[PDB]
């Protein structure tokens, strides 16, 4: 899930 | 008259943004003095597996960094891990470094986001830390390192560097000590955010602002004690009320005590959506008492 | 992901704000080159009856001006009227003057407000010109002369200088030519803003942003043609849709066509039914297609 | 109303 931006 | 979510002017922070590249990762850094702070995942070499950042730092070569302020390139002297950040020592002092401090923000507090891409500011907007330690922002890929700040008597208080997006419009950063807000991990692995609740003390500020601006249709004539309301709030997506003393100025200007506003909140939570307040959703929680006082009176 | 009303960075405008005082009046001016623009009512000696501004300017006492940038005081060389503005020649060039243009904005267009007090920027926020040529701002008494601006390619396009408040949260300015938006007068005499209509093409941009952000509970399976919509709009406080092909890139990236959103607008006009779209409980027209594109794709 | 600000 987490998108490192 | 009027109430708008504002940012504080961004000029003093704009001159501190740099572009930080390593490999085919590019994000933003915050250049203060002779150091550049940036999220450590700029040195990660994967986008799906659990990252060993300590390994990634050990295979680091300083010459693969490219850090630039506009078209001016900074030479990298050293790198240290700082929680979820890298502290990159550079060979040049930022002559535009403002007076600054670091501060970790708490749920309910407002600050400003300077959204940056390619080491240049693109947009500025005010935000509010939520109970789940997320912010309702607007960030796309490239935005990590975007800083959050407040300005207090000429000193810039840095409170946020952007790190990741957990879900649509739910954004997570670290403070400048490198502690991730909410304890979320700067990993690509599965994690969901804690439950989002409306920050009630901010709704009370907003409702007092509404009263001051001539909005009264929603005002209950009922009344409920802070104790009892808190029982109800934790079952109805709202935080508990702990400070009230901050509202005595408003209660005195309006004649309306906190207990009537809590009754109103309960009733608005029923017919939720039936009518706007000052053009906003009736239970808006992004305005603090400080913001309201500044906008209504300049104090 | 996410959608927020945001402002472009203000640094380039902040160094152009000055304090302009005359008599008991104090507001803000815009210092570009060797000229300061400020609302002409800073030289008005009254607040209740119709002002003869030409008289006011005739008896003007040049040395009774105080114009300052921080603690740097500017000497006044001459003053001329420019519509609802005073164009004040001062004795110093602002060396931090950005590359700039002037442009009069049209209803539906977005711009940035740098809210100023005592000649110093205090806050920055995005606004959108309503059909009745007012903006939903946050200004109190010291705020006249606050500028509105856009930044395109390093050029600052100035479009607004704050003048007056018409109703609760209802604000009117002039462009930098001195032409008051909407034809309102900078006089302390009774004036009411005309009816406002939701700008439909902005409502469409908001709903496409909601689709891109995964919000789909409101999407109509049904459809309605622009014309059938345009007849319904003029009875329900919304503007008519003239052309749809600027939504082509939105239709192409969501797979949802305008005609389907027009039907959602109808059913959403007076009913979100207790649900929210991107935190909103009513339709909003403050986002333009251009703003949405930049926030969703850069 | 017109309040000159």
């Amino acid at each position: 899930y987490p998108q490192l931006q | 008259a009027g109430l708008r979510k504002m940012a504080q002017p961004s000029g003093v922070v704009e001159k501190c943004i740099v572009r930080v590249c390593y490999g085919n990762m590019a994000l933003n850094g915050l250049w203060l003095g002779d150091t550049v702070m940036c999220p450590r995942h700029v040195i990660a070499s994967s986008t799906t597996s659990t990252i060993d950042y300590d390994y990634a730092l050990s295979v680091l070569r300083l010459h693969n960094f490219s850090i630039s302020s506009g078209n001016v390139f900074l030479g990298v002297v050293g790198v240290t891990m700082r929680g979820a950040l890298l502290q990159i020592k550079v060979n040049q002092n930022n002559v535009h470094t403002p007076k600054y401090t670091y501060r970790t923000v708490r749920p309910g507090e407002s600050f400003n986001i300077l959204a940056c891409y390619d080491g240049a500011a693109a947009g500025v907007y005010g935000v509010n830390m939520r109970s789940n330690y997320t912010i309702r922002g607007s960030f796309i890929n490239g935005a990590a390192g975007s800083p959050g700040y407040n300005i207090n008597n000429g000193t810039v208080e840095f409170c946020y560097l952007h790190q990741l997006e957990l879900g649509s419009g739910c954004h997570v950063g670290s403070d400048l000590d490198g502690v991730m807000y909410g304890g979320y991990e700067d990993q690509p692995t599965l994690q969901v955010e804690g439950a989002s609740s409306l920050f009630t003390e901010n709704v009370l500020a907003f409702l007092y602002a509404a009263l001051i601006n001539g909005s009264t249709w929603w005002l209950s004539s009922s009344r409920i004690a802070v104790d009892r309301f808190n029982e109800w709030a934790v079952h109805n997506g709202m935080t508990t009320v702990v400070n009230t003393d901050c509202f005595s100025i408003f209660a005195a200007k309006t004649g309306v005590d906190v207990q009537r506003l809590l009754a109103s909140i309960q009733s608005l939570h029923k017919n939720f959506g039936g009518k706007q307040i000052l053009g906003y959703t009736s239970l808006t929680d992004e305005f603090t008492t400080g913001e309201v006082i500044r906008q209504m009176y300049g104090v």
